[PDB]
């Protein structure tokens, strides 16, 4: 059978408006490996998005880091777009600078 | 490093 | 303390898509340190960890060998586990291989491990005494009758006595500023009230290495591992791990939960509780 990927989104750095820190976008326990994941800026794809080399874990499940430079605001929405062949559509992640 | 090449033929699976 | 060294190969079939992509990762711990892709413009090794960019041009050949080889062979692989389960050539599977030495903390050697599932279940396994196997099915058995016929097993272990254990040594000390270095977790502890009468205890710990770590609440005392919120262990991206814990309390009662911490990087478990 296959497995849905867990989703985290979240910062490197502790949240600070105005300062440069890192999105991240973490998916894991996912099965098979192909996976789409993109970061959102205001609803829109953020280019130039980097992730990690594809590795599992003891269970056999995947897991990718997906990451860009930003700068966190009072304003500005930030979150994580999955698609997976176990969703029937994408998944949607807010960030939220408290999880 | 990861496990080296056997003398003879790679066995598949 | 003790230390790992482990391979992890991917190898994925996409008919109508080219020959099936291979990819492998080796890490020391949680650090990755190299990685290899079929896929790549120019596949060859790449170092993925500072220490290891000092191993000479010999190293990287080595490496690049073994890794192209291995893609040609689990090529066939898949094509051998497709027959073995009857499978149609229309649809995409995946093998992958999970190898590697735990080193206790005087360096010697704890054991081996030598692990590959088909399509994310476990297929083969080699046993601790790095001699026998262990075939999840009728046609793992195929695979198990094919490497006892080969003396695959004596490979195996020649490698994860030897070669694993005395490079995993090496890398250690080559990059023992890092691989050799806890980094305890900064833990705080955050409220959020949901309600007039709930509030949620958030406990937090951020920047450790190595990505174990245990974060558990308790109520007077006792383990709240029921109604615990526990997100997996996140990695931050500067080689460091985040995680927390948390849980939905009554207004009022937020001095009865503790959170305790336990890391190697610190010498006691650590106890923390809301400060207002």
């Amino acid at each position: 059978i296959q497995r849905t990927p867990k989703i985290q989104v979240y910062s490197r750095h502790p949240a600070e408006n105005g300062k440069s820190n890192f999105l991240n976008c973490y998916v894991s326990g996912f099965h098979p490996s192909d996976i789409e994941v993109d970061l959102l800026k205001n609803g829109e794809r953020i280019e130039k998005v980097e992730h990690s080399d594809l590795s599992f874990s003891k269970d056999w499940s995947f897991y990718l880091l997906y990451y860009t430079e930003f700068t966190p605001t009072e304003k500005d929405e930030y979150a994580c777009r999955v698609n997976h062949v176990t969703l029937s559509q994408p998944k949607i992640v807010k960030w939220d600078r408290d999880m | 490093l990861p496990e080296p090449l056997p003398q003879g033929q790679l066995t598949a699976y | 303390g003790s230390h790992s060294m482990r391979y992890f190969y991917t190898a994925m079939s996409r008919p109508g898509r080219g020959e099936p992509r291979f990819i492998a990762v080796g890490y020391v711990d949680d650090t990755q340190f190299v990685r290899f892709d079929s896929d790549a413009a120019s596949p060859r090794t790449e170092p993925r960890a500072p220490w290891i960019e000092q191993e000479g041009p010999e190293y990287w050949d080595r490496n690049t060998q073994i890794f192209k080889t291995n893609t040609q062979t689990y090529r066939e692989s898949l094509r051998n586990l497709r027959g073995y389960y009857n499978q149609s050539e229309a649809g995409s599977h995946i093998i992958q291989r999970m190898y590697g030495c735990d080193l206790g903390p005087d360096g010697r050697l704890l054991r081996g491990h030598d692990q590959s599932a088909y399509d994310g279940k476990d297929y083969i396994a080699l046993n601790e005494d790095l001699s026998s196997w262990t075939a999840a099915d009728t046609a793992a058995q195929i695979t198990q009758r094919k490497w006892e016929a080969a003396r695959v097993a004596e490979q195996r272990r020649a490698y994860l006595e030897g070669l694993c254990v005395e490079w995993l040594r090496r890398y250690l000390e080559n990059g023992k500023e890092t691989l050799q270095r806890a980094d305890p977790p900064k833990t705080h502890v955050t409220h959020h009230p949901v309600s007039d009468h709930e509030a949620t205890l958030r406990c937090w710990a951020l920047g450790f290495y190595p990505a174990e770590i245990t974060l558990t609440w308790q109520r007077d005392g006792e383990d709240q591992t029921q109604d615990t919120e526990l997100v997996e262990t996140r990695p931050a991206g500067d080689r460091t791990f985040q995680k927390w814990a948390a849980v939905v309390v009554p207004s009022g009662e937020e001095q009865r939960y503790t959170c305790h911490v336990q890391h190697e990087g610190l010498p006691k478990p650590l106890t923390l509780r809301w400060e207002p």
